[PDB]
Parts: structure tokens; sequence; C-alpha cells
């Protein structure tokens, strides 16, 4: 079906009192900002977080902040549990609910990142709910490597004509050439040529991440993956399947190039997808990952229990064992119903098979694999 | 009968799922 049914959330809940959001702070900061407890995943800022908050406590917090600013923290939880976070990121609140339900006090909450913080303490409060002083990273971006030895007299040839249609043969390599050629024509002065330059260039790792993402969807240059720079990086950290260090050695890269150079460098070094008890898998295959949502392959979803299972779409997939009738319950995605699918040898629960119930849609197969037991082997 | 959480599965008898809220764990 359409792409944008697995943004909303539906299954969460229709009538969402959303807001507009407005809440930024200043770089350098020392502000207080409250931790929701059992959420243990690395937020990309930009990113959707939706929650369903059970616990008083947790639900006096929210409610508390509604009226305040709606910012919470969101730590950025390393390898060791029991509060050893270091960086970690700021979700700006726009829906909430509450429903009354066999009666406890149930709210719903679909929050996004917004800014980056490294914290400095974890002061814990008597209520339940525990505060972190935290310092805001500032979102830094370096000037063009050109502008350093541009010629003076070469300044008017370096706005580009636009784009000519998008994706054709022999429109893309004939034009990138004379732009490179047009653009760093100031670096024979230096002792380095146009090529080592274009690696650290801007719009270059934008399209070639655009070229090998287009092996995943359709989306249209204009639109979509965002222009700006430092959107366009965290968009594209935001969905790709690799393990949670890489996480968060990309979210303490400062700068968007050295981010988008980066994320190239993984994404020409993951090959394999693999179950995170045993040796091998059937997953391995990661070019038959495909986007069935606006926000690529990968989303955050909740099931009814509050857990956060972040799903990765895939097309095939082997080595599971689907127990159960195809129950559509809670599904996440509205065509389709979910099977619970295990592991064949560790026993482990791994994703789900969305069995579909209409004509002119995909009958089967769309498996969404959830991330907490993906072990990225490639060899 | 009986259910499960976090992942959705269930069982016929009562010791199967103190094997299956185990295998959740580790
Ligand atoms: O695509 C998907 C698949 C993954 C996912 N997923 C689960 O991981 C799961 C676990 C257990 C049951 C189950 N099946 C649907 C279902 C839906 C509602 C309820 C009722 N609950 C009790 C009520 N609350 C009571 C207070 O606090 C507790 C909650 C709410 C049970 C139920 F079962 C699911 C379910 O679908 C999902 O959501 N989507
Ligand atoms: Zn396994
Ligand atoms: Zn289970």
């Amino acid at each position: 079906f359409d792409t944008s049914l697995p943004t909303s959330h539906t299954y969460l809940g229709a009538d969402m009192e959303e807001f507009h959001g407005r809440t930024l702070h200043d770089d350098d900061s020392c502000q207080v900002i409250p931790v929701l407890p059992q959420v243990m995943m690395i937020l990309i800022p930009g990113q959707t977080l939706p929650l369903q908050l059970f616990h008083p406590q947790e639900v006096s917090m929210v409610r508390n902040l509604i009226q305040k600013d709606r910012t919470f923290a969101v730590l950025a939880y390393s390898n060791v549990q029991e509060r050893e976070a270091q960086f970690g990121t700021t979700a700006e609140i726009y829906a909430y609910r509450e429903e009354q339900d066999f009666g406890i006090e149930i709210v719903k909450v679909k929050a996004i990142g917004r800014q980056r913080f490294k914290v400095l303490e974890l002061r814990t409060q008597s209520d339940g709910i525990q505060q972190a002083k935290v310092q805001i990273l500032p979102e830094c971006v370096l000037p063009s490597t050109m502008s350093a030895v541009q010629l003076e007299s070469l300044n008017k040839c370096q706005i580009f004509p636009s784009k000519p249609v998008s994706r054709e043969d022999q429109c893309s390599y004939k034009w990138w050439q004379k732009y490179q050629k047009r653009k760093f024509h100031c670096a024979n002065l230096t002792s380095w040529p146009r090529w080592l330059y274009s690696l650290y260039d801007a719009e270059t790792l934008m399209d070639r991440i655009k070229k090998q993402l287009r092996e995943w969807d359709e989306n249209l240059k204009d639109d979509s993956l965002p222009s700006n720079p430092i959107d366009f990086s965290y968009r594209v950290a935001a969905c790709l399947p690799i393990d949670d260090v890489l996480r968060i050695q990309l979210l303490k890269i400062g700068s968007a190039i050295q981010r988008l150079r980066c994320e190239l460098d993984i994404m020409n070094k993951c090959t394999s997808l693999c179950c995170k008890q045993c040796q091998e898998t059937e997953i391995t295959t990661k070019n038959e990952i495909f986007s069935l949502s606006l926000c690529g392959p990968m989303a955050a979803y909740v099931n009814p229990h509050g857990y956060v299972h972040e799903t990765l779409t895939v097309y095939k997939a082997c080595n599971l064992n689907l127990i159960g009738r195809p129950s559509t319950e809670h599904s996440w995605f509205p065509g389709y119903a979910w099977t619970v699918a295990q592991c064949k040898i560790c026993a482990s629960h791994i994703g789900w098979k969305f069995t579909a119930t209409k004509k002119d849609m995909s009958p089967q197969k769309f498996w969404g694999l959830t991330r907490s037991a993906l072990l990225p082997t490639i060899p | 009968p009986f259910q499960c959480n976090q992942c959705g599965a269930s069982f016929t008898q009562k010791g199967n799922l103190l094997r299956h809220i185990k295998l959740h764990s580790g």
C-alpha cells in the first residue's frame, strides 16, 4: 500500500491533541530536563518515537511536562546498563492523549528528537524520575573547502544549473563531471587533485548516498530526502541496520560532512545480517530490504505493553519458524496481520510475518525484523 | 490459553511458559 500510513501510528490512536513544535536551546547551556525510564535506545534527531506509558509516575511526569516546555531526554545507553550513559537526544512532544480504558491512567505519546547533548551528572529524585544535567552540543557547519583559496576572479562560475529531469542514462555522469571540473577549478593552485576535493564535498556525498539508496525506493530528489545537509545526514543515519556502537559513534560526529563520509563507509562495508544468539542466517542479503514507509527502511513502533520494537522491513527471510494464526489486532501496518516469527535454532523472537488480506497488494512476505536481535554479521 | 509478553506467543502448559519467559531473558 502507500507509504504515508506507517508514519502516523494510527494503531496507537486517532484523536491526538497535536502542538506546533517550537522549542530550541542555544548551543552551550546547562539545562535540567527529565528522563523517562524504561526506554533504552539511541534516538537520532528528527526521528519519531511512539510511547505508551502506563506507570502512574511516568504518566504524572508527562502530564506536568505537557503544561511546561514539552521536552525530555532520551539517553543513549551504552553497552553498560544501570544509568551508564554519556550521550543522548532531546525529544519534543507533539502528540498526546489519555484513555481511561480498564481504569488506570493510560497515556499515549509521540515525540521526535530535536537536539544533541552530553551528560554531566544524573541527579536522581526520590519520586522515581531522575533529572539530567546535560550540555547541548552545537550543530557546527564548516565552510566550503574552496572558499579558503577561491580566486576573486573565479566567483561567478559557481552557480550551477538545476538538475535536469532525474535519474536518466548519461544524465548523471556527464553532468557531474562538468560540475566537478567547473566548481573545483582552483584545485590546481593547491597540491591535491580535483577528485580528492570532490571526496570532501557536500552535495557530492549527498548524491552518492542518494544513488546508493535509490535501490530501496523511488523517492523524488526534489522532496523526501531533505536538501539540508544536517537533516539529510540524520535521516540517512536513522534508516540503516547496524549495531548500537556505530549509532553512538555516528551521534558523536559533529560536522555533517564527517557523518556523511562515515555513513558512506559503513554503507559500503555492510553486507549481511544475522541472529544475535547464533552463527549464521539467510537474511544475509542486505540488498533485499525495502522501505514500505516514508521514514525509511526502519521506524520506531510501540506494542500494546509499551515496548518499542524498532522494525526493519524485508521482503524475504529464512531460518524462522511461524507459529499462530495471522492475527491483526494491533497491526502496525493497517492492511496486514502478524504471525510472530521465531528463530529456528536458539528459539529467540525475531520479527513478524505480515500476511495480507486483499488482492491488489503483496499477498505474503513483508517481514518486519526487530533491531534488538539482528547482528550485522558482515564478514 | 496462555499468552506471553513483548513477543505475543502462546503455549499449552504452565511449565512451558516458565521456559519461554526465561528464553526472553537470555
Ligand atoms: O504489528 C504488530 C506486531 C507486534 C505487536 N504486538 C505485540 O508485541 C503483542 C504482544 C501481545 C499481544 C499482542 N496482540 C495485540 C493486542 C492488542 C491489545 C491488547 C490489550 N492490551 C491490554 C491493554 N493494556 C492493559 C494495561 O497495560 C497493558 C496494555 C492493551 C492485547 C493484545 F495482545 C501483541 C501485538 O500485536 C503490535 O502491536 N503490532
Ligand atoms: Zn537464533
Ligand atoms: Zn514471548
